[PDB]
């Protein structure tokens, strides 16, 4: 792990630890993401959750 | 009703 100064090491964890919780964030409000689990039996609209 | 819906859940 030389190469890399230890600091953009730790940089990185955090930058992507926020980046998805921006995306759990942005996926919870979103529009179609709720995927009614196998619509090949569209029988009713249930309404699920992802990411 | 939406941020409701979609925070709670």
């Amino acid at each position: 792990l030389n190469p890399l100064s230890p600091d953009i090491w730790m940089y990185v964890l955090l930058a992507c630890l926020g980046v998805s919780c921006v995306l759990f964030v942005i996926a919870r409000f979103s529009p179609y993401e709720w995927y009614n689990p196998h619509p090949c039996n569209p029988d009713s609209d249930v309404v699920e959750n992802n990411f | 009703s939406a941020m409701v819906e979609e925070l709670r859940m």
